[PDB]
């Protein structure tokens, strides 16, 4: 308790909600749905399921853009995801639907059975799920079933990642809610690509 | 005004000094005032994570009292204001430890040390965690006693030159 | 004037115009004439105006690239200033025509009878006033028809934001030269695109 | 050669000391040199507009001595020499400054402090604007004392420790 | 030899080798052979010669994506390389075929008889030698006719720059590894991009 | 413990103090090292060629003792990692040299003083090449004699405040 003298160990511990307003705030309920507060009333829920919602693969972007009826914070949050998804080409793998502005995003992982192996490395899982850690960085880390890996081979049971627009309920009984998640993937995006 | 850090912009300082928490930027334990000798340290050191959070709470009130006009939801801002704000290359690094099962920062929790003779207190250090969890005080030992020994340093340095005229 | 002791408060004001063969100067005539010294002999003009001069939407870029009959320096400025407009897939608001390697280029801006409004936000005229803001910053100001905005919903009376091709006059009479608005642009660009 | 930032390129200093800024670096005024002293903080200090400056001239005269075989037209070489010359971090601050009414630096107008009884010069503090002109001297009035506390100090521990050994 | 009293000048020079297996590093064997170690085991060989190896125009990309059977690597490492080529538009000046995911990669530069000129600074012979002099930064200077130019109107007497998949053999006779010339090409790529 | 930089992710020091560089971090002359004293000044210091390498040399170790798992061929860690391992202002300044035939530091080879009379070390700075080869010792003679009188400075200032109290 006290260093050399009379230096007493003291601690903080921070508040981080009441940036709500200015910035969004990533937190974590349980291992399968995970949060983004964008503002004081909403947020988008993430869920690790093994229940696919969409059954087509039309993902209609260009015309959710031409019509306009998105929330736009929403809206940044997804491109930022989505751009910092290291090589992302397999587009099959994604499938989105604006219907009437709501959002409702699904990333279909080839989360095979792979029961011991490391060659679900250079997979489309691998790219969506190190966005993910990203995004919920603190607590995703329970998301997974292997522990200190590189996050450039990570795996998990569940097949899908949905992000879907909720309204704030205040989930975040497993981690505390933060800005870094967001804030250290905005620094970066775009920064894995291939052409050659 | 004393700080150069973001604080700055409106020059700020809350009160004399120690650019003072206020209860709801902490959880529990109502109000916390620092130095100005120590608060001050943010506004040369870059790669800090108390000093960034610091940063981005000043952010958040600046945008709140003033420019709070656009329509209430300036929530994009931040998009542009974060390369003024943080260091990202502390992000990284406490996501490259995290990847190697080495303790990082999770930004959540900080310690100082408070000199019980005066009221003097150190910047914030985080209180780092790895495996779930916080790490125990008898870690960090040697990280606590040389910020002890810090502080003791710079009181005798202070006065050897500025006490004794 | 004196501190303290015998500390006298001296200045010094900066000519900027000796940078101008290393670095691309900005400065304003008045609030509807803005300039860009990009040499020691010439530079682009800005002109905020309520005329049209391109009645046509080809917008013949690619052709431009490769006649190759342009100036370099005005064609890499050009393409910061355009790279840097957030969210712009509005491609019917630009419209250009380097005929002979002239460069003329026009952004069409809605700005529509906003009397009282606050939803001019989200739309193309304010993304184009964005970049404007920045490279014009210091003299820009006096461009708008608000003050102290987020500059992420501004407005003016001008309808046409208008870039040409011109020979260098010294026209600085509301701001001072500086290589800042096209530096501080220069070192971001690119960060604000929608894919999700 | 004493400075480690930009003009260290070439060794310059251009005087024993000073990095004395021409006459056509400057509106009006002749010439100004400042101390070695002053101009070495550059050597450390990140995110200041004044140094900001220096590296810009700096660099603008060794590309114009050297290198001018280019078809004298290398005015792009500044695409890439930026990211080695300013920071752009400040540059943000600024333009955040300006969105919310807080008075910001356009790099144009810097103030200094100079010791009537030495010449000793502090290193330049960006004058800043807000509202279309320029701050009073009533303005800054904080950070006026504060420079001239700060040279005082610099002087006083200078002597304690060299000039009496 | 001794400064000021006792102060000896001392030297250390770094073996940069032992970090091959983090990252990758460039050396040069002599003018027209340049090398990068990717690994333990492998690495690029970068030729300059008279003699093309590639007689079409094809260069399959998107299939050897499609396939997959290219050591990651070494694409990666190909990606950076052409990203950062600034300005490349002119794709008939690249070749490549991904046959059976082997790496052989043919930029064909318009070398022209430029007795005396300074002309070819706009061109793509120079973009591509500006990525070559910072890949093999330390010893791609001996790859030039010219001297102290600005890098941005350089020619050599070679016409192609061939970039293949070799067995690492310690080809490092002219200049020491060191991972400094990838890293530092790394933290800038796409910065010079033209769309006005 | 001690050090800031990238080394302390795993507290690092490798013995008591000095981070030692090892028989095959070095071209011959077996092992080096430097004081606590030199090498922290990587803690503070942003801008310096040595600092970086010793930033991507202790990387380079972690990932090799840790994280060993993913297939033994993440060599494209780096490909993220970098922007918290060195900084690529520097490698543009040097780059920016060469362009215009001024002195530039290629990585490979960097001098220090020695204090013969007591062990003590500078932390190294890069030996400059220019023209295919190295500069001779006659050149940076400034740069030396600097080094050697911060060297007698610090050795001073240490002696006035702590050897005395
Ligand atoms: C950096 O890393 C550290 C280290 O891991 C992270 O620290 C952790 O952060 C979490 C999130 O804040 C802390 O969780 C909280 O723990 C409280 C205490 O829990 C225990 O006691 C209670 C007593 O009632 C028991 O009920 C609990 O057991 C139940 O809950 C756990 C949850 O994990 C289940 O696993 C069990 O099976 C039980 O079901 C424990 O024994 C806990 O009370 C608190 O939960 C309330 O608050 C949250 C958030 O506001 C609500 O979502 C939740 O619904 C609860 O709210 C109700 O109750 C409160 C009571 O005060 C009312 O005020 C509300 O209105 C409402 O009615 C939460 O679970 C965790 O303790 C902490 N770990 C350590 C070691 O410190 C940091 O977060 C991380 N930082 C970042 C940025 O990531
Ligand atoms: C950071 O912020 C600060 C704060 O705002 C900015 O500071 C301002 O910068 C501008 C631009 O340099 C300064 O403007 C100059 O003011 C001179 C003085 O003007 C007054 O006195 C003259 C006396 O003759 C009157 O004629 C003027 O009135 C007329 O002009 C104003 C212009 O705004 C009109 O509004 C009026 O209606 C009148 O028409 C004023 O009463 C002024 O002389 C000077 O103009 C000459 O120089 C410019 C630039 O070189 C020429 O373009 C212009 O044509 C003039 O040149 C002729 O005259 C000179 C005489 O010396 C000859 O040498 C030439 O060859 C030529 O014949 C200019 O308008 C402004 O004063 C200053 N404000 C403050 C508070 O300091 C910084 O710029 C900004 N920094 C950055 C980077 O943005
Ligand atoms: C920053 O800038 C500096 C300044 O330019 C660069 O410094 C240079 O770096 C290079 C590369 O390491 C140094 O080259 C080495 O020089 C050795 C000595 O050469 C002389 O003596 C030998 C005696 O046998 C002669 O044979 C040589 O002549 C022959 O080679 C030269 C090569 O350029 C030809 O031009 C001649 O025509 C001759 O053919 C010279 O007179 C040299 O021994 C060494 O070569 C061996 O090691 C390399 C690398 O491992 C092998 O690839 C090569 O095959 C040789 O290996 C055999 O021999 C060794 C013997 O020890 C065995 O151990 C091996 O197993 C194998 O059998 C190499 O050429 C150069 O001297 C140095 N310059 C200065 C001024 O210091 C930095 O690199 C640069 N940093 C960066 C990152 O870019
Ligand atoms: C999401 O983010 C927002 C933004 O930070 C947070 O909202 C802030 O919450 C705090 C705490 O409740 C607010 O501060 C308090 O405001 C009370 C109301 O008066 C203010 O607001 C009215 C307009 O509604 C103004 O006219 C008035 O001038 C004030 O500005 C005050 O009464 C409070 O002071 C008194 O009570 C407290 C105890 O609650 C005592 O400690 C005080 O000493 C005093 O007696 C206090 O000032 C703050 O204003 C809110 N900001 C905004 C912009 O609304 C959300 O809480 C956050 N979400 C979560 C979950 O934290
Ligand atoms: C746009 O940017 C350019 C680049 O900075 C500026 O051009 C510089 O302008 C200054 C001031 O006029 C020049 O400096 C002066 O040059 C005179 C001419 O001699 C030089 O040039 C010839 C070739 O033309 C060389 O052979 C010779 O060796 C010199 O290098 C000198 O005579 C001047 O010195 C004398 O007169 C001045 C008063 O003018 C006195 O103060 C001196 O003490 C001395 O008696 C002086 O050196 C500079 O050379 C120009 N640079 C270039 C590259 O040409 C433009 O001015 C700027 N645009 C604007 C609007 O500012
Ligand atoms: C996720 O977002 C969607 C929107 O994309 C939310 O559902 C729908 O939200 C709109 C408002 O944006 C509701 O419109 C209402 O229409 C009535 C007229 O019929 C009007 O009186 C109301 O004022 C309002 O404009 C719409 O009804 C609502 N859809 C349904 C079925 O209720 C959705 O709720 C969001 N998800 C979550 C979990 O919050
Ligand atoms: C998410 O991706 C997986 C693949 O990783 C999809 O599962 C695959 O679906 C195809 C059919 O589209 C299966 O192929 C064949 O289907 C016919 C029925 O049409 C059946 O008779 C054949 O025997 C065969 O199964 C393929 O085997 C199956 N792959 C696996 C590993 O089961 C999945 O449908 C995608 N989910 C969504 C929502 O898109
Ligand atoms: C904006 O740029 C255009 C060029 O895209 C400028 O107009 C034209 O400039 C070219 C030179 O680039 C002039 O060419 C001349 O042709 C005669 C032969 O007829 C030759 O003897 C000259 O040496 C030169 O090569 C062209 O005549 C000129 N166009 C006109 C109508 O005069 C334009 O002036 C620039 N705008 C401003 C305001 O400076
Ligand atoms: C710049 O953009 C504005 C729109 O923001 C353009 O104005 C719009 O032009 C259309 C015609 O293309 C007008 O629609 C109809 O035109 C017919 C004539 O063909 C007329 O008989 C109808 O009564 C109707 O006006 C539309 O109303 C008009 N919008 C507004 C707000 O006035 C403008 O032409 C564009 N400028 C350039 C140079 O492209
Ligand atoms: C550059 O890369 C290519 C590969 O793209 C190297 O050539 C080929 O490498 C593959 C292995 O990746 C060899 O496959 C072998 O097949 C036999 C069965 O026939 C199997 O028993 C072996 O274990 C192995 O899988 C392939 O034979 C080889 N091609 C030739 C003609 O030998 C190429 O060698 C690399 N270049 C350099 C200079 O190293
Ligand atoms: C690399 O690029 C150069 C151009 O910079 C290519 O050389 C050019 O090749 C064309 C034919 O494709 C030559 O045009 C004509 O070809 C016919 C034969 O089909 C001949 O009878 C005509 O007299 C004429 O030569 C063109 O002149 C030639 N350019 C030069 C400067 O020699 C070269 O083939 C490309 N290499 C590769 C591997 O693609
Ligand atoms: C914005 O934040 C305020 C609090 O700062 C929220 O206020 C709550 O509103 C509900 C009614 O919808 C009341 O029952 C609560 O008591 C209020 N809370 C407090 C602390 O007073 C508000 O709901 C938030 N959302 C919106 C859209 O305004």
């Amino acid at each position: 308790l006290i260093y050399k003298g009379s230096y007493e160990l003291q601690t903080l511990e921070l508040n981080m909600e009441t940036l709500n307003m200015t910035m969004p705030l990533s937190c974590t309920k349980n291992s399968s749905h995970h949060y983004i507060r964008v503002g004081n009333e909403t947020g988008l829920e993430l869920t690790l399921t093994n229940t696919s919602i969409i059954n087509h693969k039309f993902c209609n972007l260009s015309d959710a853009h031409k019509r306009n009826l998105y929330d736009h914070a929403l809206m940044s949050i997804l491109s930022t995801f989505h751009l910092s998804i290291p090589n992302f080409n397999q587009y099959e793998a994604m499938s989105c639907d604006f219907n009437g502005g709501k959002i409702s995003v699904q990333y279909n992982l080839s989360h095979a059975y792979a029961v011991d192996a490391a060659e679900h490395c250079g997979t489309v899982a691998n790219g969506v799920l190190q966005t993910f850690m990203r995004m919920a960085w603190g607590g995703s880390y329970i998301a997974l079933d292997s522990g200190c890996g590189n996050w450039d081979c990570i795996m998990t049971s569940y097949q899908y990642l949905i992000i879907q627009n909720t309204t704030w309920e205040d989930h975040c009984q497993f981690s505390r809610p933060s800005p870094i998640g967001y804030l250290g993937l905005l620094s970066q995006r775009t920064r894995d690509i291939y052409i050659s | 005004g004393t700080f150069t850090w973001t604080l700055s912009d409106s020059e700020g300082n809350e009160t004399p000094g120690g650019y003072c928490l206020t209860r709801w930027m902490l959880i529990e334990a109502e109000l916390k005032c620092f130095g100005n000798t120590a608060v001050a340290k943010c506004n040369e050191k870059h790669d800090e994570e108390f000093c960034d959070m610091l940063r981005l709470f000043d952010f958040n009130k600046q945008a709140i009292q003033r420019l709070k006009s656009p329509a209430q939801m300036s929530i994009q801002l931040i998009n542009k204001a974060v390369n003024a704000l943080i260091n990202d290359q502390l992000i990284m690094k406490n996501h490259l430890r995290d990847m190697m099962c080495i303790p990082y920062c999770n930004y959540s929790k900080y310690w100082y040390l408070n000199h019980t003779s005066s009221g003097r207190t150190s910047l914030p250090k985080c209180w780092l965690v790895s495996n779930g969890s916080y790490l125990n005080e008898t870690h960090f030992s040697d990280d606590i006693e040389q910020q002890a020994d810090n502080m003791i340093t710079e009181m005798l340095q202070k006065e050897y030159i500025d006490r004794q005229g």
